[PDB]
């Protein structure tokens, strides 16, 4: 219903829609018959050997074409069968964009914009250009001129360059100034593309494993696309690139994308262009567009036709979209034009037609195609006109199955590709040495690409212009504007000369890459560890894998990231009924070495990439793992991209005296170009993001994926080396189809790649979120300040004007330059995969962290990568059983700055922003601490900043600015109490501010002092925080400190509730005093149901029985303190009895036993079970002389659901069903401790404390009782 | 592995001092270190602690206010400041390392510090002549009588050093008349008497006074 | 001020022997569940000698006879087997809290068999004559004890006021001591008198001894 006639190439000329036609050429070219399918569109059915005159032969170039996938075959299309079919495959390909909605728009779009008129040398007048014509030749001899818009060929000698051609003029460029001429396409339905996809696998899982192939619609869409912009003379320039550098080992050796080819395919590859960029090319085109209007206005006479000036006119109006008014002077709508811009440029995308499709493409131009293949998308059979190759009802309309060109085998034939497999490269060497291809290497933009104004100042006014993403929504939208008839016509045109006379519009002059070069080099590169792993390749009966390369020089040169245990494995040795055998034991020793995984950004890490690639960064050996904590995903990054944002340009507004309303409405203008600013500025970090960083992952990604495939096949030939030795004989008895093998671990390889990509996902994200995006949060949050400034002063200086409304207004641009604007990646990408990974980001508190203080690896570090350097002083003391655990003493040398990095930390920050740190404050023992407050964390410069302090009984939160002025929160508790919830117990601070609020102080999750601080400020930024015991008078004191954060928000009850569940630990057990309970270490016990008592035996031996006797005594220090005894009773030791766990800490659902201390002699703490009742007494039985009594306890610090919990034993017969959790009876005697089952049906239904409920005491030097 | 406390002397009441322990033998920047005085032939007592980064002070109410500590750890110099002196602040000075967290361990030798409104005046050396209705046995003794001195210390030694066993040297008397005094006696044989000959050799070092005096009959 | 209360006040006692010293605190000396208490051995004329840090803890290169204890307000410094080099005030110091303190101090003596001393007198120098005064020497060598009456006679008419007592500390070798008695007389009074002597009771002398001369 777009091509009308079904044609068949041996239908005779007619001299309308069959002919022999001529064509623009230098000098005399003999006529070559073509089909006019629609109107204003041809086809010629030929290979193109006439248009460039200087590609004479159609035989591969003497020296090749810079190109990694090339075809050459000078019989293509010569004979009439191949011209019948190419002529259907054409039609047919049509009829497929045609039949989608975007495609309707295209096509309309193109035959709608005729080539302008053009020629004449003289302003009145109108003339046609007679290149953008052609000579039909009629049956009797004479010929007809016709205009025309779009010609198919066939290709020239590399049949798969598909082009978009012209002929030029000797002043005008025709394409980039409006005007428009004649596009044509050289082309073929008669190959595709071969390229490899690795995103899909976490969609749809059972997908194929080699290449697919690329939809031969969506080459012809992409074709047309040029042709569009070509046709209405708006496309860039082709000297405008997108430059790269070239010179290091791993740049690419060259490559040219030009800004057209960018804009062209679309998506995300169109978003390299920076937004100054874009706007320059649209202002650039308007104005082109805004001569034609006035050429028209000019032209008085028209030539060469018998059609009206006015009708023709009237062509244009419609092609450019031009506005009549009532005399016939024609103008440009700036808004009409945007959007015939944005249609063209912007919704006309290889990207967008992939989405109609609805077929398997390549995602960026960079994903380099592979091969090439012969279809035959002629019979339906094979490719329809609606579902492409991946057929409806069958095999192939499941996951992208018809371009799986394994799987749809009878429909892809594998062809040569031309240029050789190290045609282009470089060398890479060692102080051995190896080729690379060059389309192996890694993309690096310059710099140069990148620009913006984000420096420039503006004027708001009360006039200034308020703006006003591509989704599917949105193109109905334009789809249903879109008027589908009154198609321009054909109209009769004076004969041009029998041979139109035209060159091709002359392309640079682009220069042949420099070929490989020579890298002599210091380490092994990634390149080098992938060659290793490839072969050889291979017949008789090499591989024997191994680590440690120099495999290199052999084979079998063939490297693993496995382990001896695998290397082993398959370098013996087996038959042969025990190869059957061998196998299955190999698909599993794959699936557990490949389905490897493993901090709270990146959460799943994949432990081996170091080795496949060595990572890289790549100093050995593979503990990988660590150095990835250590410093983010920067260690993967081949080259640390610059991120320059600049000091944003400021705003300054313009007075309108006595004037009420044009003074708001340039504050509303204000406020709503600021909006657009922090679009600005992200949207920038997006762009530079995207295109140098996003890139490196991707090829890991790629080079992830070939390594998986290099070590299959490796195994796979070993295998086969094997077998082959055999029965065989029989051999015909143990059938065994490599099909099956190959399919089990390409299945295998996939449910590792799903892995993959998610870890180096969470990587990609994680570098934009905590390494791009800050350091122009920072900028940002600098004009926002500078911006109220300007407008308060803005509301004082014009107030009586406003009489009626300040506080109204001073409220509005207090609450919305008080907001930090939320970074939505959905706004600048359109991404799936990456918008969850970020939504999976963002829902975690932690990572939004501006510091975060961790021990990792023998440094403590700052996870949140914001920290320039942290300075541990001589005697800060790590716990060597948790390193995370700060002890600091009344040393001035116990200290430890944490220095914030420069261009990532601005004057607003703790305006609204929070603190938490878990701190463990020893009792205080001395009277020269009754009265003296001590600094320990200190963020202040010159008297303004914020500091945590201490006191008798205090924690301190302080802000102070900026020459005033403090306000001020406490925590307070008693040291006169029995057990202190506080006292040498670990604690959970957090600290929020608001600047027009309160500072709030949280204890363990729970709000405790709140005051306004809205009294101020403001406060000072101070680069420095710094944890130092500061003033305490106390010679022997000392805290310790943990999970240092900071964050530059006010954290709500929820979150700082779940904060506090996070970081608690709960599958641990812990001590009274809140740290890991280990194992073999010397406990007083005490039960919370009861804690004026503690644990004694009456008698050792079976005879006896242990049970809580009272009173506790106190301890005191005459107006200091005086508690509850702590270090009483009988001690308890939790002796390991099957753990792993190579440590010492005791953990939820150990089983272990318990000794009990009697005058220095351990016992072990049993009973008997079947002693009738449900209240089993407990002993102290003397260690061997158990025997087979009940005494394996399971530690517990849950239950079941997971609330948490303080009934710590529950005990079990040595059959493993429970007998009770560890309490005490009695309302009867004589408090003797039991074993009783009713506590765990009790703890089930609720959540108090129970005469299980034990606590773990310890000696601690900050409690200090003496025993 | 030592320390040199320096400084001191005969300083008016109403006076200043600056007192200078120099330390090496172990990094000093590290340690939090102590004053400790001690008035002649009296008790021990704290006069100041400094923290290790030189930030923190104590100093007993004694002196508060009166005197300062203070330390350039790049030098491994500590120092304490002394102003308008009374004679209560009349003692040798220590000054000395503090072990974390244990004890004060190492100590110096201790300069001496005088507070007194009387001029500096060298002693009179007298002999004490053997008496000349010995015998006997044995055993005949002789010495000196170093008179009217100040302020403290004078040192004896007899014939260079070389005579030691037999000797004695009394302390110091405060007589009268805001002076010092003391004797120095020895036990030889009456033997060798006209022959050995005894010298009586005398320093005040606060004067410049050396005396050598030959004791005989 | 936590005031260190020590005794006994001082303490004599023969080599071999124990040495209980006790030190006492108004206020605790405990923080951190260590009692920061230490003593000190302080020989004359020289820097104190750290013992035993944090009440219970004996020093690098210090010997066993020398032990630590107690805890709060409570310690005490006992020598397993004394010396006689083992004669000196012995200090405690708690470093618990500001104001540091240390106790006043106790005096180990060394005991010996009772030693009679050789009483030595001097008659004032011909030089020292023409000077202005007259100063009269007695001289008690090497004694045990220290306890002694010394009264000046001149014609045996008693003198008194006019003189003082020196002693030396315990010389030890013999753990014994010295002392001088320094009678000042004027030119005029002392020339106005013949007979110039010391007497010395003493627990080894069986009756008084006298030492006299008359000038010339
Ligand atoms: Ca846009
Ligand atoms: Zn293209």
């Amino acid at each position: 219903p777009f091509v009308n006639k079904q044609f068949n190439y041996k239908d005779p000329v007619n001299g309308v829609d069959i002919a022999y036609i001529k064509i623009p050429n230098v000098g005399q070219m003999q006529p070559v018959k073509a089909f006019k399918i629609h109107n204003k569109i041809w086809v010629i059915p030929e290979r193109d050997t006439f248009t460039n005159p200087e590609e004479g032969d159609l035989n591969p170039p003497p020296e090749a074409k810079q190109v990694p996938v090339s075809y050459y075959d000078s019989t293509y299309l010569s004979t009439d069968n191949e011209k019948d079919n190419y002529l259907k495959g054409v039609t047919k390909l049509f009829e497929r964009i045609y039949s989608t909605d975007l495609g309707r728009m295209l096509l309309t779009s193109i035959v709608r914009g005729i080539p302008f008129w053009g020629g004449s040398t003289i302003d009145t007048e109108l003339k046609v250009i007679d290149t953008n014509c052609i000579n039909v030749i009629q049956p009797d001899g004479s010929y007809r001129s016709e205009e025309l818009n779009l010609v198919i060929i066939g290709p020239s000698a590399d049949i798969i360059q598909f082009e978009c051609k012209s002929f030029g003029h000797e002043v005008l460029n025709l394409t980039r100034n409006g005007y428009g001429s004649t596009q044509y396409i050289r082309f073929s339905p008669d190959f595709t593309f071969g390229f490899e996809e690795s995103l899909e696998v976490d969609t749809n899982p059972l997908l194929g494993a080699g290449k697919f192939a690329t939809d031969p619609a969506v080459t012809l869409a992409h074709e047309l696309i040029h042709a569009g912009h070509r046709l209405y003379g708006i496309a860039i320039n082709p000297n405008r690139v997108f430059k790269v550098n070239t010179n290091a080992y791993y740049e690419m050796s060259g490559l040219e994308v030009s800004f057209e080819e960018l804009r062209t395919f679309g998506g995300h590859d169109a978003k390299f262009i920076d937004s100054l960029q874009e706007n320059e090319f649209r202002l650039y085109y308007y104005n082109k567009f805004k001569d034609i209007a006035s050429t028209l206005n000019k032209a008085k006479s028209i030539v060469g036709t018998t059609a009206s000036l006015q009708y023709m006119k009237n062509v244009f109006k419609e092609k450019y979209l031009l506005s009549e008014d009532t005399s016939g002077k024609f103008s440009v709508d700036k808004l009409k034009f945007d959007k015939l811009y944005k249609m063209l440029t912007e919704i006309y995308t290889e990207d967008n037609f992939v989405k109609f499709f609805k077929v398997l493409n390549r995602k960026t131009y960079l994903n380099f195609d592979k091969a090439v293949f012969k279809i035959n998308i002629v019979p339906k059979v094979n490719y329809t006109i609606y579902d492409g190759f991946n057929l409806r009802n069958t095999n192939l309309a499941a996951n992208f199955n018809g371009q799986n060109t394994e799987i749809n085998n009878m429909n892809f034939t594998k062809l040569k590709n031309f240029t050789g497999l190290f045609e282009f490269y470089k060398l890479l060497c060692v102080r051995l040495c190896i080729k690379v291809n060059n389309w192996d290497l890694f993309f690096s933009p310059s710099e140069d690409n990148f620009t913006n104004d984000l420096n420039k100042g503006e004027e708001i006014t009360s006039d200034t212009n308020i703006e006003a993403n591509i989704s599917l929504d949105l193109i109905q939208q334009y789809y249903l504007t879109f008027n589908f008839d009154n198609e321009p016509e054909n109209i009769s045109i004076e004969n041009l000369s029998s041979d139109i006379i035209g060159q091709l519009e002359l392309m640079p002059n682009i220069e042949r890459f420099p070929n490989g070069k020579k890298y002599e080099l210091d380490k092994y590169t990634m390149f080098h560890y992938l060659r290793a792993q490839e072969f050889e390749h291979g017949k008789s009966r090499i591989a024997l894998t191994n680590s440690v390369n120099e495999a290199l020089l052999n084979p079998s040169r063939v490297y693993t990231f496995f382990s001896s245990d695998y290397v082993k494995k398959v370098n013996k040795a087996t038959e042969a009924a025990m190869f059957l055998g061998w196998v299955e034991q190999l698909v599993y020793d794959f699936t557990d070495e490949t389905s490897e995984v493993s901090i709270a950004d990146i959460t799943i890490i994949i432990p081996y990439i170091g080795p496949a690639l060595n990572i890289g960064n790549m100093l050995y050996k593979d503990d990988f793992v660590g150095a990835l904590i250590f410093s983010g995903a920067v260690i993967l990054l081949e080259f640390i991209p610059e991120i320059a944002i600049p000091v944003l340009g400021t705003f300054a507004l313009v007075s309108y005296i006595a004037n009420k309303v044009l003074t708001v409405q340039t504050i509303d203008n204000a406020l709503s170009k600021r909006n657009e600013k922090w679009d600005e500025v992200y949207k920038y970090i997006v762009t530079n993001w995207l295109a140098k960083v996003n890139t490196q992952i991707d090829l890991i990604r790629k080079k992830m994926k070939e390594a998986l495939e290099n070590q299959a096949e490796a195994t796979k030939a070993i295998i086969n080396y094997q077998y082959n030795q055999y029965t065989e004989e029989e051999k015909n008895n143990i059938n065994f189809n490599i099909d099956d093998l190959s399919s089990k671990l390409n299945e295998s390889i996939n449910k590792a790649m799903i892995n993959i990509n998610k870890f180096l996902n969470q990587c990609s994200v994680s570098y934009l979120m905590n390494s791009m995006i800050p350091y122009g949060v920072k900028r940002l949050e600098d004009f926002d300040a500078s911006l109220k400034d300007a407008l308060l002063k803005y509301i004082y200086d014009n107030r009586g004007t406003l009489i009626g409304q300040v506080d109204r207004l001073k409220d509005k641009v207090n609450n919305t330059l008080s907001t930090d604007i939320p970074f939505q990646l959905s706004k600048y990408v359109d991404n799936q995969r990456l918008l969850s990974t970020f939504t999976e980001y963002i829902k975690n508190i932690i990572n939004t962290s501006i510091l975060n203080l961790r021990y990792e690896s023998n440094h403590l570090i700052d996870l949140s990568r914001y920290a320039s350097k942290i300075n541990i002083g001589s005697k800060v003391n790590f716990d060597p059983i948790d390193k995370n655990q700060i002890q600091l003493f009344n040393l001035e040398s116990s200290k430890i700055e944490v220095i914030l990095k420069n261009a990532i930390v601005y004057n607003s920050m703790y305006e609204n922003f929070s603190t938490s740190f878990w701190i463990r404050i020893p009792k205080y023992f001395n009277s020269i601490s009754l009265n003296n407050e001590y600094t320990i964390i200190n963020c202040m410069e010159n008297n303004s900043g914020w500091k945590v302090s201490l006191n008798y009984g205090e924690i301190i939160w302080t802000l102070q600015d900026t020459q005033e002025i403090k306000q001020r929160v406490v925590f307070k508790y008693s040291q006169m109490i029995n057990i202190s919830d506080y006292i040498n117990r670990w604690i959970f601070v957090t600290i929020t501010n608001n600047r027009l609020n309160n500072s709030k102080i949280y204890i363990n999750g729970r709000l405790i002092d709140q005051k306004p601080i809205s009294n101020l400020g403001n406060i000072h930024a101070s680069n420095n925080i710094m944890f130092k015991l500061d003033g305490c008078r106390d010679t022997h004191r000392y805290i310790w400190i943990k999970y240092f954060n900071l964050f530059d928000k006010e954290l709500n009850e929820k979150e700082i509730k779940d904060l506090y569940d996070n970081q608690s630990n709960s599958g641990i057990l812990k001590d009274f005093w809140g740290d890991y309970l280990q194992y073999d270490k010397p406990y007083y016990m005490l039960n919370l149901y009861d804690p004026n008592k503690y644990v004694d035996v009456n008698n050792v031996g079976i005879r006896g029985y242990m049970y809580l006797k009272g009173p506790r005594g106190s301890v005191m220090t005459t107006n200091i303190y005086l508690n509850s005894s702590l270090y009483r009773g009988t001690k308890f030791i939790i002796k390991k009895y099957a753990s792993g766990n190579k440590d010492n800490i005791v953990r939820n659902n150990d089983r272990v036993y318990i000794n009990v201390v009697v005058k220095n002699k351990e016992y072990r703490l049993a009973t008997n079970a079947s002693q009738a009742g449900v209240e089993k007494i407990l002993s102290a039985l003397e260690i061997p002389d158990v025997g087979n009594l009940s005494q394996v306890v399971v530690m517990k610090s849950k239950n079941d659901q997971g609330i948490t919990n303080k009934c710590k034993m529950n005990l079990q017969d040595n059959n493993g069903n429970d007998i009770g959790f560890i309490g005490f009876h009695q309302f009867n005697n004589i408090a003797k401790l039991v074993a009783s089952n009713w506590y765990n049906r009790q703890i089930e239904r609720s959540s108090r404390t129970l005469g299980c409920s034990w606590e773990f005491i310890p000696v601690d030097d900050g409690w200090g009782e003496r025993p | 592995v030592q320390l040199q406390e320096s400084g001191g002397g005969l300083v008016q009441p109403g006076g200043s001092l600056r007192l200078s322990c120099a330390a090496s033998g172990f990094t000093f920047s590290d340690h939090y270190m102590y004053w400790v005085r001690q008035a002649p032939g009296k008790g021990l007592e704290w006069v100041a602690t400094i923290s290790d980064g030189g930030s923190y002070t104590y100093y007993s109410d004694s002196v508060e206010g009166r005197f300062t500590t203070s330390r350039d750890n790049s030098k491994n110099t500590l120092y304490l400041q002394m102003n308008s002196l009374r004679a209560e602040d009349t003692a040798i000075y220590y000054c000395s390392r503090y072990r974390y967290d244990d004890a004060m361990d190492y100590w110096g030798q201790g300069t001496l510090v005088t507070v007194s409104s009387a001029s500096t005046k060298g002693p009179s050396v007298f002999p004490l002549a053997p008496s000349s209705k010995s015998t006997s046995g044995g055993t005949a003794a002789l010495g000196c009588l170093v008179k009217d001195y100040f302020p403290e210390p004078v040192t004896v030694s007899w014939n260079s050093g070389a005579l030691t066993s037999g000797v004695h040297t009394f302390p110091a008397v405060l007589q009268s008349s805001g002076l010092y005094s003391l004797s120095s006696v020895v036990t030889v044989p009456s033997s060798s008497l006209g022959t050995q000959t005894y010298i009586c050799n005398v320093n005040h070092k606060p004067s410049n006074t050396k005396v050598d005096k030959k004791v005989e009959p | 001020e936590i005031v260190l209360t020590q005794s006994p006040a001082t303490l004599s006692l023969s080599p071999g022997e124990r040495a209980t010293i006790s030190c006492r605190a108004s206020e605790s000396v405990d923080s951190y569940g260590h009692s920061f208490m230490q003593w000190y051995q302080q020989k004359p004329g020289q820097a104190p000698r750290l013992l035993i840090y944090r009440a219970s803890n004996l020093e690098p290169g210090i010997p066993a006879r020398f032990s630590g204890s107690g805890s709060g307000t409570d310690f005490t410094l006992t020598i397993s087997s004394l010396e006689p080099e083992d004669f000196a005030v012995y200090y405690c110091q708690q470093g618990n809290e500001v104001p540091f303190t240390f106790g006043q101090g106790t005096k180990v003596e060394i005991k010996r068999t009772v030693a009679a001393p050789s009483v030595f007198i001097f008659p004032p120098s011909d030089e020292q004559l023409k000077s202005g005064t007259a100063s009269v020497v007695c001289l008690l060598n090497n004694f045990y004890p220290r306890e002694a009456k010394v009264q000046w006679k001149v014609d045996n008419a008693l003198q008194s006021g006019n003189s003082q007592e020196s002693v030396t500390e315990q010389d030890s070798k013999d753990s014994t001591y010295s002392l001088s008695s320094t009678l000042t007389l004027s030119k005029a009074d002392y020339e106005k008198h013949k007979v110039y002597a010391c007497e010395v009771t003493h627990q080894g002398l069986s009756s008084p001894v006298t030492k006299s001369f008359n000038r010339g």
